[PDB]
């Protein structure tokens, strides 16, 4: 049983880690998508000048 | 001599109306470009939305 509890603590640590790393990759894909509109806005500011 | 001086008066007056008409036309012309710049500025505000 004490061996099983040790697998349970390793498993909880893995679950927490992998879910947080999937969030880390989500925030990068989301800022990569947000940048394009800023490029379009800056380009139209040049045409305004 | 008074007939001649009246004639020269009417001529000088007409030239001053060229100065005024050209000034009005130039102001009209610059307003259109002001509208073009504002049309861009509005496209950039829709894009910010």
């Amino acid at each position: 049983v004490s061996q099983l509890t040790q697998f349970g603590s390793t498993l909880q640590n893995i679950i927490e880690r992998q879910d947080a790393e999937a969030l880390n990759a989500l925030l990068q894909n989301q800022a990569a998508e947000l940048i394009l509109t800023n490029l379009s806005i800056q380009d139209k500011t040049i045409e305004e000048l | 001599a008074d007939k001649i001086s009246q004639s020269e008066t009417y001529r000088r007056r007409r030239q001053e109306w060229e100065i005024q008409r050209n000034n009005a036309e130039a102001e009209l012309k610059q307003i259109d470009a002001q509208l073009k710049s504002l049309a861009v500025r509005r496209e950039a505000a829709v894009l910010q939305k």
